């Protein structure tokens, strides 16, 4: 169990996580959606600009303690 | 210009299956059927397709020796308008914007796409809107950003007296004629502009490009 992360967003609550270092970030992304009401395809999870995907590992990107993840909502335009 | 095999793929892609099936993975984006469906006629494109497509331009230019391109997330420009240079400071990390020849920033005005071309070689900012609106302050904001990056990352003031902007007028560039194709012009404006190519196209080409694009995405290749 290696690392603290804060996940924030616009019309979304602040929620602190406690993710293991080599655990795939899908769980993080999923638990957050649940807690929100929102569908999993509905938000994009950005760390420092870069998109996190489901398989991505906090090790693999060199996340750091108290790093913030950022939540944006799907955007469409005509 | 497509084949039967290609036209089949495109069809099997464009409907009939699980909302969430993964169709193409790259640039650490996962393009899901529901995403690809945004490429269907008159459908508005979501960020996922335009981010994916932008990245394909970069990999295109790289393989045909086109000008060095750097591509910004459709999210970048909201966030920088929202909470300033400081909000988007990290976003540009493993990268020095200033060794790149062309910077493409897609604008997501409300329910509507645009584009800013930042041309390092010309020290110029070009705003394009398929719907004919002016990009005056989109522009001032982004330049101000480059000042800030130049200052923050290179430690060099920018020579703002050498930098020009111009937003392209309804007659200068191709306009859209439906209420759905902007995100396609945004993409095609990127494509021509990233090859130093004058814009020969028109709305009438856009449905093929649409059909064509889902191919490009699936096969992660451009035509």
């Amino acid at each position: 169990e290696y690392i603290k992360l804060k996940v924030i967003g616009q019309d979304s609550s602040e929620i602190h996580f406690k993710v293991k270092m080599t655990t795939h970030l899908k769980k993080l992304m999923e638990s957050y959606c649940q807690r929100q009401g929102v569908p999993m395809n509905s938000l994009r999870f950005l760390w420092e600009g870069q998109r996190i995907a489901d398989n991505h590992t906090p090790k693999e990107l060199g996340m750091e303690e108290e790093d913030v993840i950022e939540v944006y909502q799907e955007q469409t335009g005509g | 210009e497509l084949t039967e095999d290609m036209e089949k793929e495109i069809s099997n892609a464009l409907g009939h299956g699980p909302q969430d099936e993964i169709l193409s993975s790259a640039f650490k984006l996962r393009i899901t059927r529901g995403d690809i469906q945004t490429l269907k006629n008159y459908h508005w494109l979501n960020d996922e397709v335009i981010n994916f497509y932008m990245n394909l331009l970069v990999e295109r230019n790289k393989k045909q020796g086109y000008p060095a391109l750097h591509v910004f997330s459709t999210f970048f420009y909201p966030k920088l308008k929202s909470g300033g240079y400081q909000a988007v400071k990290r976003w540009t990390k493993g990268v020095n914007l200033f060794e790149q020849e062309i910077i493409l920033v897609p604008i997501h005005r409300k329910v509507h796409w645009s584009l800013v071309v930042i041309d390092l070689r010309k020290k110029c900012l070009k705003y394009l809107d398929s719907m004919g609106q002016k990009g005056h302050r989109i522009c001032e904001i982004l330049l101000q950003y480059l000042q800030d990056e130049s200052k923050t990352k290179r430690n060099s003031d920018l020579n703002l007296l050498e930098w020009t902007h111009h937003s392209m007028k309804p007659h200068e560039i191709p306009q859209q004629l439906n209420g759905s194709d902007s995100g396609m012009f945004t993409c095609k404006y990127a494509d021509y502009i990233s090859r130093d190519k004058p814009i020969t196209f028109t709305q009438h080409q856009m449905p093929l490009f649409r059909k064509k694009m889902v191919w490009e995405i699936l096969h992660q290749q451009l035509l």
